[PDB]
């Protein structure tokens, strides 16, 4: 039997608990797998058992509660479980320009937009979702989608302004025959 | 017993297809002595299924301008076609009418999806009742082109066309027509 | 091959002018095969098709 | 051809996958990595460079070198994932996940997944400018 | 067997284990819960509906309001406690159950009150979640009329006042251990684990304290001696000027103080279901969101949301371009 671990940090925990019946009833029910929460070593560990239906279900329920770690909706996730043409692609802000300080903020703050609107807007275009950790930004959806996705978020913070970043976004998903 | 035109038997006539069963309304409750009945099958959507094959081939050869009133006219037509059709087969006409239209009705069309200006047809399938439709159609309308200008009477060329399409040899217009549409179709995917 | 089909529910109308019909499909083969299918014309559930490639599968996601 | 070894335990190899921002590398080798049995790039199977990067073509080189691996007898894998590092990005793309979950798929047995991406210490210049770069 | 609405929420199809099946018409009636009330009308009707004798009802009364549960339990809930008394008199002799329960004992141990201990997921050092345990995975679980009690506050009464008590396994319950709030202002209990605002004083200072209850009759209560439980580190912090109008979010003081209405769209709080059996032929693999409406504009959020900003205490730095609505 082979097993995998994925590890939680501090400010993912009581995400993790709230949410745990939610992250272990698919992962039990439709994967069929073991799992549990190694506290002292705080990792969430998926094993496999005699129950399982089929290879590659594992890493599924892996991608579910890596996609849950990093801030996704649990929903989010359980499309991970699902689906198969789904991925995540990451990147820090900084892997783009070379930003420090309140400059690096304003980066964040124009990935956002006020009340989050920039943010939902895209994922609207290009039918993902983004996660904004502190400095690190994760993608969720198609390939094409997420190389949208990056396209997008890294004109934005290289500089433009969102009503471009929208225009520019809307025409691309036109031209792409969506 | 209920006869077509008082001599036409309707218990011997078999339907090959499951797929158009339930829409070639003939066999045996919704078999009748004349098709000219003049009851509502457009009041309501899928009414016309229960119509009589019959009726609905003389509703669609009185389609064009002319004959645009004349029902009575179409339906000696179609007393005098299924007379050559009997006569030259020796089957009961009616099953000929129904093998003429399960043969010649396409089985998937092209349709444009996306908008106004993306000319990429995607082939998709038909219903049953748009088949039964399309091969009703293309078979009045063949009938119609293949006696415009002939000594080649209306109902003569119509017989004609009914035993190309039940035989399925490639001199009816109506299966020219569903072979290329179905080509289109299979070029497109 | 042919592989002929049955109508187990009506999903929407989809295409560029609502001429087209998303539909799920059932499986007269004993298989509980069901998959998506677009169709032209006027359907409902309980219709039976007539399907020429079951290898094709409709507009999902 | 392979090792003789009873049908209970495995013979391990390493599976390093590199995901580059341009193609992703399948290379399986020896527990030592010195010596290999196996390399198949996404460039091998595609024949575009637009999808060079593509998780399908990750997917056939995974099965390629699955395929190479059951003819020499390799059953099971370690697997160190990369992206390319340094001043660079750090996170792997999408094509070494794809490689990942359809080789498991393709009846490898896995061990343990590492992250082995050259993060560096402290770094030299970035490619781009100050200006920026990505578009 | 007395079946809670609990029960029947459950669905817990356990007809045919007993045969006194009895219920209130009113804890059946309330249930709002589409898929059980379907279920009901397909059901084998064996039950009866009654409706207690008063007297009973006042002398189960006069004894929650000893024991510590009376602001816990509902009308209802007095009703089936009454039924199944009265049940237990009519079948079996009074002489049995007692009154005047017994006083509670008290040992406190060092464990937070949030050390997440008897959590079936999680392991301090095995514990796994198998698909052989999600059927078994109820509560703790251990001769002719029973109850089908669920909320703790009903085991609680039941159990000190020496009725025995089962689950929806068969067999009947001997220990019950759970959870409690006390105020550290008035010393009251409460076993609605939702309620945040004392019952007595209002204030919001209520505290998670264990109990556990046997089949005996004795009640032990166990506190937590560690000092960050009770500290006052954020709770002085100055407060804007009181605001009225459509808009305004006053910093939510007392339990019963009105809002002015702010809720979402229904678009927004639309979650997506991957489970559903028309998804893969939806266009996006996750809902569209609501980028249009006012309430989007408002920054209007669900309650839940947000939770652990609330626990940071005011007077605290924040990142010098974030903004807390
Ligand atoms: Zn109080």
């Amino acid at each position: 039997e082979e097993t995998r671990k994925i590890p939680v940090p501090a400010n993912r925990y009581t995400p993790l608990k709230e949410n745990w019946m939610k992250i272990f009833t698919p992962i039990v029910e439709h994967l069929g797998l073991q799992i549990r929460f190694n506290l002292k070593s705080r990792n969430v560990e998926i094993r496999t058992c005699k129950e399982t239906k089929d290879v590659s279900a594992l890493t599924k329920a892996a991608d579910f509660v890596k996609a849950f770690i990093l801030g996704f909706q649990v929903e989010d996730a359980l499309a991970l479980i699902r689906l198969d043409d789904l991925f995540l692609e990451s990147f820090e802000i900084t892997d783009v320009k070379p930003l420090k300080g309140d400059h690096l903020s304003r980066a964040i703050g124009r990935i956002a937009g006020k009340g989050g609107k920039t943010k939902f807007t895209i994922e609207n275009v290009t039918r993902t979702r983004i996660v904004l950790a502190d400095v690190k930004v994760h993608i969720l959806g198609s390939f094409q989608n997420i190389k949208m996705a990056r396209t997008a978020i890294c004109n934005l913070i290289l500089g433009n302004p969102p009503s471009k970043v929208y225009g520019n976004i809307r025409a691309v998903a036109s031209r792409s025959a969506d | 017993d209920i006869k077509l035109f008082g001599k036409w038997s309707t218990d011997d006539v078999q339907i090959n297809d499951i797929s158009l069963q339930d829409y070639i309304a003939v066999k045996e409750k919704y078999a009748k002595y004349l098709p000219h009945s003049a009851g509502r099958y457009a009041a309501k959507r899928f009414r016309k299924a229960q119509c009589p094959i019959v009726e609905r081939l003389t509703n669609s050869m009185m389609m064009h301008g002319r004959n645009n009133g004349k029902k009575l006219m179409t339906v000696r037509i179609v007393k005098h076609a299924f007379e050559i059709i009997h006569l030259l087969t020796g089957e009961n006409p009616l099953q000929v009418l129904v093998n003429a239209i399960i043969n010649s009705g396409p089985r998937e069309d092209s349709t444009r999806i996306g908008r106004a200006g993306t000319v990429r047809r995607q082939a998709v399938d038909v219903s049953p009742l748009r088949r039964v439709n399309q091969a009703i159609w293309l078979l009045c309308t063949g009938a119609r082109e293949a006696a415009f200008r002939n000594i080649k009477t209306i109902a003569e060329c119509l017989a004609d066309e009914l035993i190309n399409a039940a035989k399925g040899s490639s001199n009816s217009y109506a299966i020219k027509k569903k072979d290329e549409l179905e080509r289109v179709a299979k070029s497109n995917r | 091959p042919i592989k002929l089909a049955r109508v187990t529910k009506v999903l929407g109308r989809t295409g560029s002018q609502g001429q087209c019909t998303q539909v799920r499909v059932e499986f007269m083969d004993d298989t509980s095969r069901s998959i998506i299918r677009n169709v032209k014309g006027p359907v409902r559930e309980g219709d039976v098709l007539t399907l020429l490639e079951s290898e094709r599968e409709a507009r999902r996601l | 051809l392979g090792p003789q070894v009873a049908e209970g335990e495995n013979v391990f190899g390493v599976c390093h996958i590199f995901a580059s921002f341009n193609d992703t590398f399948v290379h399986v080798t020896d527990l030592s990595g010195k010596e290999t049995i196996c390399r198949v790039t996404g460039g091998m199977k595609v024949k575009a460079d637009r999808d060079e990067s593509s998780p399908y073509a990750a997917m056939l080189a995974a099965q390629d070198v699955a395929q190479r691996c059951k003819e020499l007898g390799i059953t099971a894998l370690h697997i160190k994932l990369r992206a390319t590092g340094g001043n660079r990005t750090k996170t792997p793309g999408p094509g070494a996940q794809s490689a990942l979950r359809a080789l498991a798929r393709s009846g490898m047995k896995i061990g343990r997944i590492e992250d082995v991406t050259p993060i560096p210490s402290d770094s030299t210049r970035r490619k781009g400018g100050r200006r920026g770069r990505r578009l | 067997v007395v079946a809670d609405a609990g029960a029947f929420l459950r669905h817990a199809a356990l007809q045919d284990i007993g045969k006194n099946i009895y219920t209130i018409r009113e804890v059946v009636t309330e249930i709002r819960d589409k898929a059980t009330r379907r279920r009901l009308a397909v059901l084998p009707y064996e039950l009866r509906f009654k409706e207690p004798l008063p007297e009973y009802v006042r002398l189960v009364t006069e004894f929650s309001k000893k024991t510590g549960d009376y602001p816990s339990l509902s009308a209802t809930d007095i009703q089936v406690l009454a039924l199944t008394y009265q049940l237990e008199a009519e079948f079996v002799g009074v002489s049995h159950l007692k009154q005047e329960p017994q006083k509670v004992k008290v040992s406190s141990s060092i464990q937070h009150p949030e050390t997440p201990l008897h959590i079936s997921g999680f392991h301090l050092p095995g514990g796994w979640i198998t698909p052989s345990n999600i059927k078994q995975i109820q509560q703790e679980l251990e001769v002719r009329v029973g109850c089908l009690t669920t909320d703790f506050a009903m085991q609680n009464v039941l159990l000190q006042m020496g009725l025995h008590v089962l689950a929806v396994n068969g067999m009947l319950i001997r220990e019950a251990r759970s959870y409690i709030l006390r105020c550290h202002g008035c010393f009251k209990t409460t076993s609605d684990m939702s309620r945040v605002f004392c019952s007595h004083c209002g204030n919001k200072t209520l505290k998670k304290v264990s109990v556990t209850v046997s089949d005996d009759g004795t009640l032990h209560m166990h506190f937590s001696r560690n000092p960050k439980v009770l500290n006052p580190r954020g709770l002085r912090y100055s407060l804007p000027t009181p605001k009225g109008g459509k808009y305004a979010i006053n910093p939510h003081l007392t339990e019963d103080q009105r809002f002015p209405q702010l809720r979402l769209s229904q678009k927004a709080r639309q979650k997506t279901n991957v489970f559903a059996p028309d998804y893969i032929a939806g266009v996006s693999p996750f809902v569209e969101n609501d980028i249009s409406s006012r309430s989007a504009t408002l920054q209007v959020r669900d309650s839940t949301l947000g939770a652990g900003r609330r626990r940071l205490n005011p007077n605290a730095s924040r990142k010098k371009f974030v903004k807390k609505r």
